[PDB]
């Protein structure tokens, strides 16, 4: 039950290069074993264990090895994984990125000890998400519904306003017609991406149930591995362990990968594209998988994790190997951010891919299934004809497609950009999308049949 | 002789207008985002040996 | 042991044997020259260094005497107009010392000299006995006129003072300070060693406020940056750069300014070590050089390359440290490009893995732990200062474009962008920086000060870069249509726009009335050239040709409201008064 | 009775294939039509839609059993299998009947452990093989078989052998080849004399 034997203490290290450690003459060393450096001038330094072979084990320390000796330093075993102290009172705290409390507060009395890479949930009694999260936002409620338990990210940039639709979708959150614990990672952030964060949910009272996690640019990158390990299983355990509906945000994701490049080209391991490395699949499903529900449980977890993509390219390895874990996602661009659209989503590659069941009749209402694939429609070929009016003229095209322009206009403008506060229910969306598609006749919205168009079309 | 000029240009002077744009919106950034595959792609042979 | 031996030279890597209590990232001296190196992989009794000078002639047995240090600053009196290398070797006092034009490559010459004696002062209620913790303002040197060196303890230690220095003449060696501990008493002289990779702790961080007035007109009024903040500019070869960088200097309200010329050119940097020395600072009596409050990092590309990726840090430490002291420091880093190309090098050396075009895995991260270093911060000790880190980073990407692996990764960090150009230079548009491609995230903290102090000033800038943004999309319809088919309303945007880019966007450096125009007359000539601009909306929707004709006189008011010279500073606000109601007269006409 | 996976099961003789495998889709049964005891790739990005393919034909083809190997997919979409399959009934004989009795699934997801990758594809095809032996016409999905192949340079990076072009071995496109030749239309062992066939519809994910 417990390890009751004294941890042993080593002053064997061997060699060090880079962030790696080689200690030497270990008895019975372990794999992902956590240990603890004691420098020779006193500073105390955490690692994990990244391969054993005989006597020999190689660690890595989080905080780097910048000062290790070799005579003078001493090592000492932890006889067990890196498990967090975990609790219901982690809860309305601000951390560090590691595991340390930062708003001059105690450590936490740890109802539980978790391990922080947790352990996969059984596909059998897992169930599928089908409640609906109602986000205040058109672009999100309208065309691309998540449902709780549902993985989706925000796919942005560098510059683009992906913060402030990240807290807006903090405070919107709710049931279609008790609150959402809202578990944050802050990580490789600036000093006033982290302000924002911490004086937004300090505004609207809802501090008593956020668990932000913050972890700067100055903080070391080995850190950031274990940083949505560690906000993972705090929302693990309120969501399935204390029967509570959690909300979990990463960003920036980006930050988390290449913080894993330099670990992988440090250890030498074979590259993938670009120098990530070939288990950057598996390390990024290993915290997007787990989320969702579970039969018989009441609580449930969903993500939203930013990312910013490098020079805009959808094609990079952080936002293509994201795209093949998660649910479908929200694309905020960069060309409508420009035209000062506050959420400058462009739904053409944004999708959800549990929005099917989460729309209907018992749902929100029938025509949400409808109207949703016609805006999309709508948008598809009026964009394909903008780029011919800018190549041939604005007066030759075909007359049909001069509504094409009329509703690209009044799409980008009235339908998805909504305001900072603003927040529509999913009825006051699709009431907002009818009057889009009133402009165009009966007979060209190809994609509705012609029963809910007698119910809907003539208003 | 002014008028039967001036109506034969301007129908000779929008197919002009139009070669030229077509280079400038469908074939100039075609070949610019291929050349730019053309570079990342040679980046990734270099890593590889 | 004390000493290492060699065991083998394979290049610029020495792999020294009989080193077992070495650190990692330990500089040492290696040979009978004694080249500085750095200790970067320890197998067990013998450590790899590479060696930051050219190993030639080093044999297998030299001794490797090891210091037991990181790469750290000497800080102290002596450093304003000094000029270091990367690795802070006084330039300076070694041509003086060796009475050579090269660097000799052995020479161990300190960073400041231990013969100049400077006028030492306690603090005063700083008695004997007293606790003191990390921080503390402890003495204060009177360097210049301008610069009053506060000499502080280290964040490190902390004790009780046994012995304080009475009031004199000391130099930078004698002992200044016993501080008691549980253990043992500490003594220490007024310099303190810091190593430049590890940040400088600090009380709190604060959020910034106060805007820097650089001078220029185009970058106090659109795009604004503050002290405490993080702006970027493209390097390139003749734009405005060492315009920009020089009245950065001169006019602004910074205490100090350190230049970080890192690894830069032959003679672009001796272009600026001859122009810098003789340079002017209007201070409140006579005019004094600007070398009193000046810290330069020379360093070439003919110099060692690990001096080029230190140079950025040294820097920034001599940034922190006189952030410390309560200024409001200024960093210009020129250029990062060149100090990215010593990071490629470093990891070439060391046959790492190339992440993104060449350049390593660590790149984002050094850039992101190098521009979070910046900020308007609460300083520790009692004293209870404030003090402040600017950082404006010369960017020199290839070609003009804006993606690449340094340019991209340094404006995803930086919040200002002023955003310099070519073309704007070649038409003689000064200052060039660009508009539309510009930007500055710092206008919400802004906007708390200029409530408190200028109140009728960001409406204003909101409509004035509405004009500009309208002017270049009506700009292209002109070539296309005509200007007989525009419209009325708009016709009057356009003379407005003109008016904007030659009065207040267009400002010449060397017309003397324009060298540092404060900030009332930067209020001042927007609210009459939009004031003016709203007033011709309704007179236009009440004849665009005939206002145009008759206002030649009260536009040429407007024209020539940059020649209001500097032994005119209340009259300049009461013509500012008396010009706005002119305009007032001819509105109903 | 216990068979190795990695070994192929023994058959009396194969045969050419000649009748199609109907998967409901329009451009899927007219344009490129597929065979029962064929191989199948469906390559595309996310998004494209290589379940809808998967479970349209899971659902609705002319197979008499199906089988349905996730090998390095989600978790929802194993979860989102076993609901709408119990009440999706089938008529083969005037009775009605749930396709999920005719169903076996082998969820290795992507929060799994990844040389299990390579142990589901070669689970699953054994199954495959297993039920073409009693004359039925099994139809495999393999989902992806492109985590299959990261798998196999994970492990190989691990033991320091030398890489193929883009990090995976040299020995892929031999794993590739040993696992899509394991279908076939091919007339089994036995007195008996029936005929079975196995339909390999596999998932690449570039
Ligand atoms: N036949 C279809 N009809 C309507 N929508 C479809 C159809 N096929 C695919 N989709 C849409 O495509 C989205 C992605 O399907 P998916 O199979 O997950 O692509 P992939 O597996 O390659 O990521 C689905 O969520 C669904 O909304
Ligand atoms: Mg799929």
């Amino acid at each position: 039950n417990y390890l009751s034997q004294p941890r042993l203490t080593y002053k064997t290290v061997s060699g060090v290069n880079g962030p790696l450690v080689i200690l030497d003459h270990v008895k019975f060393p372990r794999y992902a074993e956590i240990v603890h450096l004691t420098l020779p001038d006193g500073t105390k330094r955490s690692g994990q264990v990244l391969e054993v072979s005989g006597s020999k084990a190689v660690v890595q320390v989080f905080e780097g090895t910048s000062g290790i000796d070799a005579k003078k330093t001493s090592c000492e075993f932890t006889g067990d994984i890196l498990r967090t102290p975990v609790s219901e009172d982690m809860l309305g705290r601000v951390f560090n990125g590691s595991g340390k409390p930062i708003d001059r507060g105690p450590v936490v009395l740890a109802e539980d000890f978790l391990d922080i890479m947790g352990q996969p949930i059984n596909p059998q009694c897992r169930i599928y998400p089908e409640e609906m999260i109602q986000t205040g936002i058109s672009a999100i409620d309208g065309m691309n519904s998540i449902a709780r338990g549902q993985k989706i990210p925000i796919f942005s940039a560098a510059g683009l306003p992906h913060n402030e639709i990240a807290a807006q979708i903090c405070r919107q959150a709710g049931l279609v017609k008790e609150n959402f614990a809202i578990v944050f990672a802050a990580m490789g952030v600036n000093m006033e991406t982290a302000r924002f964060f911490k004086s937004d949910f300090e505004e609207n009272g809802s501090m008593d149930n956020v668990c932000l996690f913050l972890n700067l640019a100055n903080d070391p990158t080995i850190e950031r591995i274990i940083t949505p390990r560690l906000a993972l299983t705090t929302a693990e355990f309120l969501a399935y362990q204390c029967e509570k509906h959690v909300l979990v945000i990463l960003t920036d994701m980006s930050s988390y990968a290449e913080a894993l490049r330099e670990v992988s080209a440090a250890r030498e391991e074979v590259p993938g594209r670009r120098g990530f490395p070939g288990y950057m699949y598996t390390d990024l499903a290993t915290i997007y998988e787990r989320a969702g529900r579970v039969e018989g449980r009441n609580g449930s977890i969903t993500q939203i994790p930013i990312l910013t993509m490098p020079n805009d390219d959808i094609t990079h390895p952080i936002p293509d190997l994201t795209g093949y874990i998660t649910e479908g996602q929200i694309y905020v661009d960069r060309q409508l951010h420009n035209r000062q659209i506050y959420p400058p989503i462009n739904v053409l590659p944004s999708l959800s891919r549990l929005m099917k069941s989460a729309i209907g009749e018992g749902m929100t209402r029938k025509d949400h299934a409808d109207v949703s694939n016609q805006l999309y429609a709508c948008y598809a070929i009026g964009k394909d004809v903008q780029a011919m009016k800018a190549v041939v003229g604005e007066e030759a095209l075909t007359s049909d497609d001069l509504l094409y322009l009329e509703f690209l206009q009044k799409f980008e403008r009235n339908f998805i950009a909504q305001g900072p506060y603003e927040n529509r229910t999913v009825y006051e969306t699709l009431d907002i999308g009818w009057q889009l598609l009133r402009i165009f006749p009966k007979e060209m919205l190809k994609r509705i049949p012609q029963s809910t168009l007698s119910e809907f079309y003539p208003r | 002789s002014l008028q039967t000029s001036f109506v034969t240009l301007d129908e000779a002077i929008k197919i002009t207008n139009r070669r030229v744009n077509a280079i400038e919106h469908v074939i100039i950034p075609r070949i610019e985002r291929t050349l730019a595959y053309i570079i990342t792609e040679l980046d990734e042979r270099e890593r590889e040996e | 042991s004390t000493f290492g031996y060699v065991h083998g030279v394979s290049g610029p890597v020495v792999t020294a044997c009989d080193m077992a209590g070495a650190a990692m990232y330990e500089l040492v001296r290696v040979g009978h020259s004694e080249l500085v190196g750095e200790i970067i992989r320890l197998e067990g009794d013998m450590a790899t260094i590479q060696v930051y000078e050219e190993t030639s002639g080093v044999s297998v047995g030299d001794p490797v005497l090891r210091t037991g240090k990181p790469l750290s600053v000497e800080l102290g009196p002596g450093i304003m107009g000094a000029i270091f290398d990367g690795i802070q070797r006084p330039l300076s006092d070694i041509s003086s010392q060796t009475q050579s034009i090269y660097i000799p490559r052995g020479v161990n010459v300190s960073a400041l000299s231990r013969d100049v004696k400077w006028d030492f002062t306690p603090c005063k209620n700083l008695r004997v006995g007293s606790h003191i913790t990390g921080g503390d303002i402890y003495g204060i040197v009177n360097e210049n006129s301008l610069i009053k060196h506060k000499i502080m303890l280290p964040p490190r230690n902390r004790g009780t003072v046994t012995y304080i220095a009475p009031p004199g003449n000391y130099d930078t060696s004698d002992v200044v300070l016993e501080l008691e501990f549980e253990g043992i008493k500490e003594k220490f002289s007024m310099v303190q060693v810091w190593p430049v990779r590890q940040v400088r702790p600090v009380t709190e961080k604060l959020p910034a406020n106060h805007p820097l007035l650089t001078g220029q007109r185009v970058l106090d009024a659109l795009f604004p940056c503050v002290q405490g903040g993080t702006t970027a500019i493209p390097g390139a070869f003749g734009c405005g750069k060492t315009v920009i960088s020089q009245s950065l200097s001169k006019y602004s309200n910074s205490d100090v300014i350190i230049y970080v010329g890192c690894g830069e050119r032959g003679n672009e940097m001796s272009e600026v070590l001859r122009d810098f020395p003789e340079l002017t600072m209007e201070v409140d009596g006579k005019v004094e050089s600007i070398m009193k409050r000046t810290a330069l990092v020379a360093n070439t590309s003919n110099m060692p390359v690990a001096a080029r990726e230190a140079s950025i840090y040294t820097g920034i430490t001599l940034s922190e440290y006189f952030r410390d002291m309560g200024y409001h420091v200024s960093m210009m880093a020129d250029s990062t490009s060149r100090w990215a190309e010593a990071l490629r090098e470093i990891s070439g050396r060391l046959a790492e893995m190339p992440a993104d075009s060449g350049y390593p895995a660590y790149l984002g991260a050094r850039l992101a732990s190098f521009y979070e270093r910046a900020g308007r911060v609460k300083c520790l000790g009692n004293p209870e200062r404030e003090g402040s880190v600017s950082i404006v980073g010369a960017v020199s990407p290839p070609g003009g474009d804006f993606s690449d692996p340094v340019t991209s990764a340094t404006l995803g960090i930086v919040q200002v962008f002023w955003g310099l150009d070519k073309k704007l230079a070649q038409r003689k548009h000064f200052p060039s920086v660009n508009w539309l491609i510009s930007y500055s995230k710092y206008m919400r903290a802004l906007d708390e000060y200029y409530d408190k102090h200028f109140t009728e000033f960001v409406p204003l800038r909101t409509k004035a870069k509405e004009i500009l943004q309208e002017e270049e999309d009506l700009a292209e319809i002109v070539q296309l249509v005509g200007k007989a088919s525009l419209a009325e309303t708009d016709k009057i945007t356009l003379e407005v726009a003109k008016l904007i880019k030659d009065d207040f966007l267009q400002q010449n450096g060397y017309t003397p009335y324009d060298r540092f125009c404060p900030f009332y007359k930067t209020v001042g000539m927007l609210s009459n050239m939009i004031a003016f601009y709203d007033m011709a909306r309704r007179a236009v929707e009440t004849t665009w040709s005939i206002i145009r004709e008759h206002m030649g006189e009260i536009l040429y008011k407007l024209s020539s409201m940059k020649f209001k010279d500097p032994v005119k500073d209340g009259e300049a606000k009461i013509k500012a008064d008396y010009a706005q109601l002119l305009e007032d007269m001819q509105n109903a006409f």
